[PDB]
């Protein structure tokens, strides 16, 4: 009785770190029956893991905080509950380190993902606030997704396709494991077409560096794992937007290397683009657009051969001079015009420079 | 009923020290993949007395008077489910190991026991005798068991042709002890481990055995004090120490002193390679292919202060008691 009366005191009075400094063996079975029959339960729960990990044990404080950052409350925000999964991955890592249990490692990994799954949740929450804040329903969703960690495809079905979030999309099914690649191809499309509407208003130049924002910080997020970065798909997109707004040709080629796509793997790219003949190019009188691109691509890897690892560079140097090779002959079958005289001047300096890197 | 059986396991100072030491040699010395799911369970439960380094259990006013009573009312032991009648020369026996080490009585009346058990091994010596050599070996092999988990983990120069999974959970282990604050903690033990204070403190309560005994209590002191150097300089060898612990190894070495012949004794030299492998940089001459990612993981290309805290150290200051000591890490510094 009078240790359940000096703790309950203690916890009324915020005297926490003194309640904690109580090495009572009474002390855990009262926080683990007042975190049963209390509706301060998320309080009793507080101390109860801290109590845990000031004694080391951090398998106990690593599953009461998985299961604060689990409980349904509209008390824990999802904010919170993501500092509850990362502190409990914290406590896992310290417990795993000295346990050789499979169980504690298969635990480890549960909360990685989970974490992972929450991340998405939250970039749904703080993206529908942001941009939906006036639509009747984001209040309502908002507060649905604070109260829970949510399933995957509940989060799909339920928020990132009624609200069109591209983006969020994305990750889900990059989180998932899941390859479409039409769905992919469909989705970059979208976030694409988004950030060019949402620019509208915006200069030329403001409009193609806000599209370069957006393309690196994703790219950077997705261009290690190609399932989910269709590389040709998205400098084909890039190339027909640059000509649509008659923008800079070097644009899609810096916003690639920006994202470390190798340069050999961009010129494949490009090489194949060129190959393809694809009608557009003609149709919209820009036949030399992608010749332009491997122009200043190549004119680049010229200025600085350090882009290329040392290792592959007299290979690539001798790939670029038979693919120049091939690029020239291809333009005298085009009729003359000045634009055309103006390409294979560039392609035969550019011949030139690379002689010397070989 | 199971934390009234776990409150009597923290008393025990030698039984389950030993029991982890063969565990880690098992594991990680044997390769037993059978030992492997044993050492995570032993790392996990006997993590608090890695953390805390050769700390004793303490004195308690209700053990005194347990253990003053032991003679009428007996005492719950280990293992046993009756109660045992203790002797009152055991009794008398326990309290002056209790203030000889400032062991918890039980601990001591535990370490006697053993002692006891341990006297058919161990002939011509009395269970305090034997208790003496015990409390000793049970330190030696938490040393030892330090030393073998610390070869273990990922490194530069010991490779233990171990599973990545072993090697994952030994890494996280020793990571853990290091955030705790293990290069101070090392070095303060190996400054207050001296062998004519222990036999000082033998002498003065009757507790130093034979010529044999006395060599024994020497080694096993002299083993610990080695283990502890080895367990900084196997560390080293794997990972170079932070700058905080760079700076305690090189605030010890300035104190340290040569001995009669002017050589280096074993710990010393222990410790001084510790701090030469910790300003060793060759692994940047060893390989174009790897050298971006070993420079992201050496401690002196992560903190900008390092350098210039190690420099300033080194350029500013009071003369150490070995002069050529000092200029030994001077010349590395240079070539480092």
């Amino acid at each position: 009785l009078f240790n359940i009366a000096l703790f309950n005191w203690l916890i009324q009075a915020d005297l926490t770190d003194k309640l904690l400094e109580l090495n009572s063996p009474f002390l855990e079975p009262h926080l683990v029956r007042m975190a049963k029959l209390d509706q301060n339960k998320v309080r009793y729960m507080d101390l109860l893991w801290r109590y845990y990990e000031k004694n080391r044990n951090f398998s106990n404080a690593a599953r009461v905080v998985a299961k604060l950052a689990d409980m349904h409350s509209p008390e824990i925000s999802l904010k919170q509950r993501l500092e509850y999964i990362s502190r409990a991955i914290l406590s896992a890592k310290s417990s795993t380190t000295m346990s050789t249990l499979a169980a504690d490692g298969e635990f480890l990994h549960e909360l990685e993902e989970k974490l992972e799954v929450a991340r998405i949740q939250l970039q749904i929450q703080e993206t529908l606030t942001r941009q939906y804040s006036h639509h009747s329903t984001v209040g309502d969703a908002v507060s649905q997704l604070d109260s829970q960690l949510m399933d995957i495809t509940k989060m799909f079905g339920q928020y990132a396709d009624p609200f069109r979030l591209s983006e969020c999309k994305l990750a889900i099914i990059h989180c998932a494991g899941h390859s479409d690649p039409i769905l992919v191809q469909t989705l970059w499309q979208d976030i694409i077409d988004k950030e060019l509407s949402d620019s509208m208003g915006n200069s030329s130049v403001d409009r193609m560096q806000s599209l370069h924002l957006k393309i690196t910080s994703l790219g950077k997020i997705y261009a290690s794992t190609p399932r989910y970065f269709p590389l040709e798909f998205l400098v084909k997109y890039l190339e027909q937007q640059v000509c649509n707004f008659s923008w800079d040709a070097g644009f899609v080629t810096y916003t690639m290397q920006e994202i470390n796509v190798p340069v050999p793997k961009l010129l494949e790219v490009y090489d194949h683009l060129f190959k393809a003949r694809d009608p557009w190019w003609s149709r919209m009188k820009k036949p030399l657009h992608l010749l332009e691109s491997i122009y200043i691509l190549l004119s680049g890897y010229v200025q600085e051969p350090s882009k290329v690892p040392s290792y592959e560079r007299r290979r690539f140097t001798t790939l670029c001079l038979d693919a120049i090779s091939c690029y020239l002959v291809e333009l005298q079958s085009m009729d003359p015009a000045p634009a055309l005289l103006n390409t294979v001047s560039n392609f035969k300096s550019l011949q030139a420079k690379l002689e010397r890197l070989s | 009923m199971a934390a009234q059986l776990a409150l009597n396991s923290e008393a025990s100072l030698w039984g389950p020290y030993r029991e982890i030491w063969q565990t880690v040699l098992s594991a990680l010395i044997k390769r037993q993949p059978e030992a492997v799911h044993s050492l995570d369970i032993v790392l996990k439960k006997y993590k608090p007395d890695f953390i805390s380094l050769f700390k004793n259990p303490p004195k308690s006013a209700q053990q005194h008077e347990r253990v003053q009573k032991a003679s009428t009312e007996g005492i719950p032991i280990k293992g046993t489910q009756r109660t045992r009648i203790l002797e009152e020369q055991l009794i008398k026996e326990a309290f002056i190991l209790s203030d000889l080490y400032n062991i918890g009585e039980i601990a001591a009346v535990e370490l006697l026991l053993i002692g006891e058990q341990q006297q058919p091994t161990f002939h011509g010596l009395t269970r305090g005798l034997v208790a003496i050599l015990l409390y000793w070996d049970g330190k030696s092999c938490m040393a030892e068991s330090l030393l073998h988990l610390i070869q273990a983990r990922k490194g530069k120069t010991f490779t233990l042709d171990h599973s990545p999974e072993v090697v994952s959970m030994v890494t996280r282990f020793t990571d853990d002890l290091m955030e705790q604050g293990l290069t101070n903690k090392i070095l303060t033990l190996i400054s207050q481990i001296d062998v004519n204070n222990e036999f000082d403190k033998l002498k003065k309560e009757r507790g130093l055995g034979n010529k044999k005994h006395r060599k024994e209590v020497s080694d096993l002191i002299k083993e610990c004090q080695q283990s502890l150097a080895h367990s900084l300089y196997s560390w080293s060898c794997q990972t170079p120490l932070n700058r905080e612990d760079t700076l305690l190894l090189i605030g010890y070495l300035e104190k340290v002193t040569v001995e009669g012949d002017g050589s280096l004794d074993k710990v010393n030299l222990t410790l001084l390679m510790s701090l030469l492998y910790c300003l060793d940089v060759g692994f940047l001459e060893q390989g174009t292919d790897d050298r971006e990612e070993l420079m992201k993981q050496a401690s002196m290309f992560m903190d900008r202060q390092y350098i210039a805290a190690i420099h300033n150290r080194l350029q500013n200051t009071q003369p150490w008691k070995s002069p050529g000591m000092q200029a030994t890490v001077r010349l590395a510094w240079a070539l480092a």
